[PDB]
């Protein structure tokens, strides 16, 4: 006998004030219960199981299952009830690695680690816990009773307490192999490096012995695996990946479901292909929720569609990467608050490409979601290579110092260059700072009746200009805007406007260039054709000149 | 030595709190420094049976080149028990505001020498990740009194003061406050006399088993507030008179007394902003008594320490910041003003965060607590960067402003 190390056991506990699981186990056939009695008693040979006496209280039900066509049965035990009152644990395999933050490797072996799989040992105040019992024959005997010694397949801690312990033991051999990586998926462990291919092969044998100081045996027959592996919705290739393949359906009518199905489609493959647009076809998905309804798609769906099937026509792939190179990021709007960015090391390879959509609000402009887009792709950047890229920007250097300079929000964005690109993105007003001289000055109001929903909006000014106009199912806000509008649309090019509404105050101070209210936006467009717009606020019903008057006008 | 046992509040469990981004550099220095620190037995490998964790970052402090460790214990703070059996209380000092320098260390390191309730422990897990995930997180728990946490001071408030016996009893008119990691020495004497006694108190703690040699100073009886003001012009524009108008009209709502009548019929007729408008005799008297009012003191304001503070930030433009520290609205415990550049100058950002950690540490010293912010800034900007520029052991709450205050005009 050759010693080998113990596996450590996890210790592990209930939820605070819960017991273990009481479950009544399922009749099942006769051929059922001699198949599990056959397995079970391989299993408790092999001292993964062992029988236990009447006074364990404990139960978890048991099933058989013959495999789809076929002749062999396999044992499952039902969880279920047993997972409920497990304690939580730490889950290690939330955030799997990006294949664009990976190295490129000469070689990947993969190695069967199947045997240490079911051979992880179970804390031994836990394995009561799992019992469960063979159904008699007849009923006229009782029930053999088995609990775990090792962790069970579909038991709430197997996955985190394998992991862990597979870790434990890899973690000497990574440490002092700094020229490898290892990579544990399942029951395989994946093992690459640049090393040339004999000292690669040194490197897989000289980690098989390891494993055996803890008992683990490899099979000498090596695995038929070999690149491109298959992963978590990818390809990967030593030098190159990209994303599994992605066929987008012919169809004559499309199903709530089906165009669920498709967004879900092209958001895995924005990842890689450049440009993917979902913006139109995720508009047929609101509300609802109806699975089987079936929804017509829209000239602009339809061209969407169109446009991504294009996008779609060949395989694209990304490169690895690496470390000795900055990382850069390239940005476009693509309109309706699409954004997309590629980013890359060498020119024309990117590592990765990805998509960003305007935010839900009444109220947006071109910069905030530039700016957004950034942020996004900074913090993806830290997770994935852990750093931010250097940015190329669809906006002047004078509109950005313009923009944050007097901004009423504190605002950044990291090192990043102009790149002239159309569309570019550009401040469309800005407002004075000081009221402008020899401009005709605008006092604007608007009032609403609550209950009839009547209301007026005007404005009178210092050359006695004057409007008021009559307005149905409106409000005491719409009309305030209304207001602005009026003094906007009747001033030449350069205008002094003073208003009390601190709501219209609010919106313009956000400077919008676009808007879910049909008003804010006629504002917009105003705004932008003018040379000169100073907007003053004065509190209300203060008996302040030209406020007051025009409020008497308008409110009855 | 034979630690003292602490729980959670009932019926909360441990902080799960996910991990953040963390770039190479800082997780390469939080490699190295939780290496030694394990090795130190301050820390301790753990398990997947521990579902905990709190998030990690590292941070360079002023003039240094060497990173520090910070946990950002916030979650584990709130779930932890107040500390009542033996300390009821640590009833803030007044006088500490008042002295002429109030120098700030580093005392954290000390705590390491308490061990941690075995009990205790698992609520302190930590994960140190890897980039792209390509390694599994390196989990770690304390087995010490954790820098950054709220029992660490008030565990170690026996030992702290038994160390610093000699140096009070010594220096009598010295005044020192300690909170979380810091701790605050004031004194009213020359600047060289006062490092040579912040060196004097360093030994202190130097000599005994063992970031300490560094030093922040302040002068707290420097720092300055602001009062409402109003222009002094010898001729006014209508534009002007309706922000003067405007500005009263926000004033009363803080000072009962003040009057816009008068100046608000100056406006009368519909006239051009730019125009000049003379001031009445009436007009120039209610603008004088509403001047006088504003010398005054607010009206019944006054700290309740069981209300939290709240600050409120305005970002005025050209590295210009106004702020306010109030309980209730229109009662400010404090107001104030940072026109500083200290870098920052091309970045918002940078700025604000400095302005966050300057109201603090002015908070902590008048009233022993950190208050909760208003920032203006978007959450997603605040989050991706304000941990590049946090120089402070401690974090304090905040919240994000969304829509543009209207009264960003009257601070400034
Ligand atoms: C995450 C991961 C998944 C698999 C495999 C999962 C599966 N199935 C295999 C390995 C070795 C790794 N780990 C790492 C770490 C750093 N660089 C790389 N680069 C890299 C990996 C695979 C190929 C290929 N072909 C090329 C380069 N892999
Ligand atoms: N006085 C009006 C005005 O300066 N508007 C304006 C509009 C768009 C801009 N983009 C800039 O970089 N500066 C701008 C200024
Ligand atoms: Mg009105």
């Amino acid at each position: 006998m050759v010693p080998i190390s113990p596996i450590e056991t996890v210790p592990v506990k209930l939820k605070p004030g819960m017991d273990g699981p009481k479950v009544k186990q399922w009749p099942l056939t006769e051929e059922k219960i001699k198949a599990l009695v056959e397995i079970c008693t391989e299993m408790e040979k092999e001292g993964k199981i062992s029988k236990i006496g009447p006074e364990n209280p404990y139960n978890t039900p048991v099933f058989a299952i013959k495999k789809k066509d076929s002749t062999k049965w396999r044992k499952l035990v039902d969880f279920r009830e047993l997972n409920k009152r497990t304690q939580d644990f730490w889950e290690v395999q939330l955030g799997i690695p990006h294949p664009a933050g990976l190295k490129k490797k000469k070689s990947v072996t993969v190695l069967d680690v199947g045997d240490a799989y079911f051979s992880v040992p179970l804390d031994e105040d836990f394995r009561k816990y799992t019992a469960f019992t063979i159904p008699s024959i007849n009923n006229e005997t009782p029930g053999i009773r088995y609990q775990y010694n090792v962790l069970p397949q579909g038991w709430k801690g197997s996955p985190a307490i394998f992991q862990s312990s597979m870790t434990k033991i890899l973690e000497p051999f990574a440490a002092q192999n700094p020229d490898i990586v290892i990579y544990q998926y399942m029951d395989d462990l994946y093992v690459g490096s640049d090393l040339e291919i004999g000292q690669h092969r040194t490197k897989i044998e000289e980690l098989r012995q390891h494993l055996l100081r803890w008992g683990l045996t490899t099979p000498d027959k090596k695995h038929q695996k070999e690149p491109p592996f298959l992963w978590m919705g990818y390809e990967l290739h030593p030098d190159k990946w990209t994303v599994q393949p992605i066929v987008l359906p012919e169809k004559d009518s499309w199903t709530v479901n089906d165009i669920q199905k498709l967004v879900g489609k092209l958001n895995w493959a924005s990842q890689i292909y450049p440009g993917i647009k979902v913006r139109q076809l995720s508009k047929l998905l609101r509300g609802t929720k109806a699975l089987t309804e079936v929804i017509p798609l829209t000239e602009e769906a339809e061209l969407e569609l169109a446009e991504n099937r294009e996008i779609l026509k060949e395989p694209v792939h990304g490169v690895y990467y690496d470390p000795s190179k900055d990382l850069i990021a390239e940005i476009q709007k693509q309109g309706q608050g699409q954004w997309t960015y590629q980013i890359y090391q060498e020119p024309f390879k990117n590592l990765k490409t990805g998509k960003y959509a305007r935010m839900r609000g009444a109220h947006t402009n071109d910069v905030k979601q530039l700016t957004e887009a950034v942020q996004k792709i900074t913090t993806e950047s830290i997770v994935i290579w852990g750093k931010t890229p250097k940015f190329k920007l669809p906006i002047q250097k004078e509109t950005w110092e313009t923009w944050w300079t007097e901004y009423w929000q504190a605002t950044w964005i990291p090192e990043w260059e102009f790149v002239n690109t159309p569309p570019l993105v550009k401040l469309w007003y800005q407002l004075e700072k000081e009221p402008i001289v020899g401009a005709e000055t605008f006092y604007v109001d608007g009032a609403a009746n609550r209950e009839t929903k009547l209301g007026k909006a005007g404005y009178v000014t210092n050359k006695g200009r004057q409007k008021v106009v009559p307005l149905t199912n409106t409000t005491n806000q719409k009309t305030e805007l209304q207001a602005i509008y009026l003094a906007l649309q009747d001033s030449g090019l350069e205008v002094n406007i003073v208003t009390d509404s601190q709501y219209a105050l609010g919106i313009i101070q956000a400077q919008p260039d676009k808007s879910e209210s049909e008003l804010v936006n006629q504002i917009i467009e105003q705004l932008i054709k003018k040379e000169k717009v100073y907007l003053a606020w004065v509190p209300a019903h203060k008996g302040i000149g030209g406020n007051e008057q025009v409020d008497k006008l308008v409110s009855a | 030595i034979e630690t003292v046992p602490v729980k959670l509040k009932p019926g909360m469990d441990g902080p799960k709190v996910k991990q953040w981004p963390l770039t190479e550099e800082k997780i390469k220095a939080l490699v190295e420094i939780c290496t030694e620190m394990e090795k130190e037995g301050k820390i301790s490998k753990i398990g997947p049976e521990n579902p905990y964790n709190t998030p990690v970052f590292a941070i360079k402090k002023k003039d240094s080149t060497k990173w520090r460790k910070l946990v950002d214990f916030r979650e584990l703070n709130k779930r932890t028990q107040d500390f009542w059996e033996v300390q009821l209380g640590i009833p803030h000092p007044a006088g500490l505001k008042k002295k002429k320098s109030v120098t700030v260390l580093d005392v954290g390191d000390a705590y390491f020498s308490v061990p941690l309730d075995e009990d205790f422990r698992k609520y302190t897990a930590f994960t140190i990740p890897s980039i792209n995930n390509e390694t599994p997180g390196i989990r770690y728990q304390y087995n010490v009194l954790p820098q950054g946490w709220k029992g660490s001071p008030a565990i170690f408030q026996s030992s702290m003061t038994k160390i610093l016996e000699p140096f009070k009893k010594q220096n009598p008119d010295i005044v020192i406050y300690q909170y979380m990691d810091d701790l605050y020495v004031g004194s009213d004497l020359e600047i060289g006399q006062h490092r040579t006694k912040i060196e004097e108190l360093r030994q202190h703690l130097l000599r005994w088993g063992l970031f300490l040699w560094m030093g922040y100073e302040l002068h707290p009886d420097k720092w300055t507030v602001q009062p409402i003001v109003l222009p002094e012009k010898d001729s006014w524009t209508v534009n002007d008179i309706q922000k003067l108008v405007g500005k009263l009209n926000w004033a009363s709502q803080i000072y009962p007394g003040i009057k816009v009548r008068q100046l608000s019929k100056l406006l009368r007729g519909t006239k051009a902003l730019t125009e000049v408008i003379p001031l009445t005799e009436e007009a120039e008297l209610e603008l004088a008594e509403n001047r006088e009012i504003l010398k005054e003191p607010v009206h019944g304001v006054y700290y309740d320490p069981s209300k939290d503070l709240i600050a409120e930030i305005q970002k005025q433009g050209q590295g210009q910041w106004t702020y306010q520290i109030y309980q209730e609205p229109f009662k400010n415990l404090k107001t104030g003003k940072y026109a500083r550049m200290r870098g920052a100058h091309t970045n918002d950002v940078k700025q604000l965060t400095e302005a966050v950690q300057k109201i603090t540490t002015e908070s902590i010293v008048i009233w022993g607590k950190t208050p909760k912010f208003k920032l203006p800034i978007q959450k997603e900007t605040w989050e991706t960067w304000w941990t590049e520029y946090w120089q402070a052991t401690w974090i304090p709450e905040w919240e994000f402003v969304n829509t543009p205050p209207l009264v960003k005009l009257w601070y400034q």
